[PDB]
Order: C-alpha cells, then structure tokens, then sequence
C-alpha cells in the first residue's frame, strides 16, 4: 500500500513531467506568459486615459 | 619674456569676480577635435576635449580666435573654446601632417611635378554647401513630445495632457508650456540669404507659410533666454528625422506602448469614430519603434502615470542642474 503509492506517483510524475517538457517546445505557456503583461499594461494604460480627462482642459 | 605670464592670470582674473554673469547665447560642436594636442590656448593647461554633439553656451566675448562657454555636464566648470574660423583654420591643418593633402600622389613620384596646393586643395571650393563646424542652438534646448499614435487624435490627446499636467505643477515657477499649430518641418537651417524678410514679395514664397516657421524661433528664443525647457503639442512633428538637424534640436521622450495589439484596445474603449486615422496607428507606432532609438535621449518605459512622471521628472531634475 505505502511501496506501491510511492511507486505509481513516482511513475505519474516521470510521466507527466516528460509530457510537460514535450509540450513546452510548442510554446503553450507563451500565449499564457503573453496574456498577462497584456492585462497588466491595459489597466495601467485605460487608467492613465480615464484621469487625464478628468484633469479637464 | 614675462608678457606672458601677465596675460596668463589676466584672463582668469576677469572669469572669476563676477560668478553670476549670464549666459548670452549657445552653439552646438560636432568636430571631435582633441583641444590637447595642440597647445595654443590663452592659459596654460589642458582643455577640454568636448565630443561631438555637445551644447557649449558662450557667455563672454574675449577676443576673435577664441571664447569662453559652459557646457552640459554637472557641476560645469569654466574653459576654452575655438572659434569656428579658428576651428576651421586648424581642419586644414590636421591633413598637412601627411606627406600630401591633394591631387599630387606621391607614390614615388618626387622631383618631377611638385604641384603647389592650389586654392581647390584649400577651404577656398566646397563652398555649395559649406557646413559650419559651429551650429548655433539655443541657450535651452527644448523638449519635443513623439508618440505614442498620431498627435492629437484623442488618445495622444489624453496622453500627454496628463504628462503636461504634473509638469506644470511641480516645475511651477519653472516651466513654460505653450501649443503652436503652425507647421515645423518646412524649415532648414539656410535656404535664402533673407528668406522671407518681407510679405508683399508677391512670388511663389509669398503666400506660402514660411513667416510662421522661422518666426518661432527666435520668439522662443527670447523665452529660453530664461533658460526654461519648452514642450508644445503641434500636429507635425511625427519623427525625430527631420528634427535631429533642425535648428531647434530639441529633446525628444520615447513614450511607447510595448505591444501593438494593446493600442487596438484602447482604441476600442472609445468604440467608433477611431477610423479616421486607424490605419495610420497600426503603423505610426511602428514608425518610432523598427527605426533606432538614438534620437531619443532619454526612454520612457512605464504603463503607467505614476512612475512615467517620475522618469521624466528624473531626467529634466538632472539636466536642469547641467546648465547651472
């Protein structure tokens, strides 16, 4: 029961970190890497925008 | 020969009673000429081997051969400079240390045709042009304003409206922001011997804007005769192409948005109404972006207010003190 949970999560994570580092040369985490600073400068752009017009001229 | 010692401490004497005498006007150097090689100055010692692109603002009248000026570094000091006559006396020179300096090769080839140096071999020709080494600049330099989009188009509206906000309170006292709307970029550094001195020429020049171009000039000259920087918010200057050799040479801030995909969302927040000039955004970014910064002196590089006002207040605070 102990032995063999260590050696079936042993397996399931050799076998899924290489499915990991297979997938990674597509570039999935990218699109992920690349949405983020996406969403943090627009807030940070719509902001700036929103209270130079409340500045008025 | 003791003269010489007199006049030695004669210049000094006079450059160091009055430490509060202003600067009366300014010229930019672009000759990377080592001052130290040659030791034909006033007073004894090594000068000051300035590079190129440097803001020297004059400040005295000693004689015709050379002056006194400032430049732009922190804690400046007092030094020489050369006359651009001076200056370009000496250029001849530099290529007489060479066995020739014109059409005689001698790839031995001596005895035989000597050929004197005629006046083409001198600074007498190249006269189609004739580039003084000496640009004159302002006594402050001032600050031009690119990007991110079109200027003024609702968005670069917004943008530096608030930029300008900040600048005018916390250098209150110490800035001047005015908005032109005549154009910038029809105007060279000389065109005619008086161009346009008069406006009932009636000729091809006549009706054309050209009493506008030039007449900012020396109008804001007379406000940097303060010394205070100058940003304006005209609907031409849209790269620093024709600006890096315009008389004004003035400072330029990268203000871009990182992304392109971005500037499409805030052009969405508005909705409609952006198709004037969308176009146009899709690549204006882009103008200031794929060619190099260097016109660019300082980078602003922040997505948001707060810290983009730090940076630029960070920049002026320092090259406030240059000139100083």
């Amino acid at each position: 029961s102990f032995f063999v949970l260590n050696l079936v999560l042993g397996v399931l994570s050799g076998e899924f970190s290489k499915e990991r580092e297979k997938a990674k040369a597509r570039g999935d985490f990218q699109k992920l890497r690349e949405k983020q600073q996406l969403e943090e400068d627009l807030k940070g752009y719509l902001d700036w925008i929103t209270q130079a017009e409340d500045i008025d001229p | 020969e003791s003269a010489r010692r007199e006049v030695e401490s004669q210049a000094q004497q006079q450059l160091e009673r009055a430490k509060h005498k202003p600067v009366a006007f300014a010229v930019r150097t672009n000759v990377s000429y080592c001052g130290v090689l040659d030791e034909e100055c006033p007073v004894q010692g090594s000068g000051v081997n300035f590079e190129a692109k440097d803001f020297l603002h004059i400040k005295e009248k000693y004689s015709n051969d050379w002056w006194i000026g400032r430049l732009v570094k922190e804690g400046g000091d007092i030094a020489f400079i050369p006359s651009p006559q001076r200056l370009e006396s000496i250029r001849l020179k530099q290529e007489q240390k060479a066995r020739r300096s014109g059409n005689p090769s001698s790839l031995s080839d001596i005895g035989n045709r000597r050929s004197p140096p005629p006046s083409l071999a001198k600074q007498k020709q190249k006269q189609a042009e004739h580039v003084p080494p000496y640009d004159v600049v302002p006594s402050m330099r001032p600050v031009v304003l690119v990007g991110p989009s079109l200027k003024g188009y609702e968005v670069t509206d917004m943008m530096q409206k608030a930029l300008f906000d900040f600048l005018k309170h916390r250098f209150d006292g110490r800035i001047s922001i005015t908005r032109v709307t005549a154009d910038l970029s029809l105007a060279k550094r000389s065109v005619l011997n008086n161009p346009g001195k008069r406006t009932i020429i009636e000729r091809s020049s006549a009706r054309s804007s050209i009493a506008e171009v030039q007449s900012e000039i020396e109008r804001i000259f007379e406000l940097a005769k303060s010394l205070q920087l100058v940003v304006l918010d005209a609907d031409t200057i849209n790269h620093p192409a024709q600006l890096a050799k315009t008389s004004l040479a003035p400072i330029i801030v990268f203000v871009k948005v990182s992304s392109p995909k971005v500037l499409q969302r805030l052009i969405r927040s508005r909705g409609k109404s952006q198709m004037k000039h969308l176009t146009v955004q899709m690549m204006a970014y882009d103008k200031l972006v794929q060619c190099p910064p260097e016109s660019f002196d300082v980078i602003l590089d922040e997505n948001q207010l707060e810290d983009a006002c730090e940076h630029l207040a960070e920049y002026l605070e320092v090259y406030w003190r240059a000139t100083h």
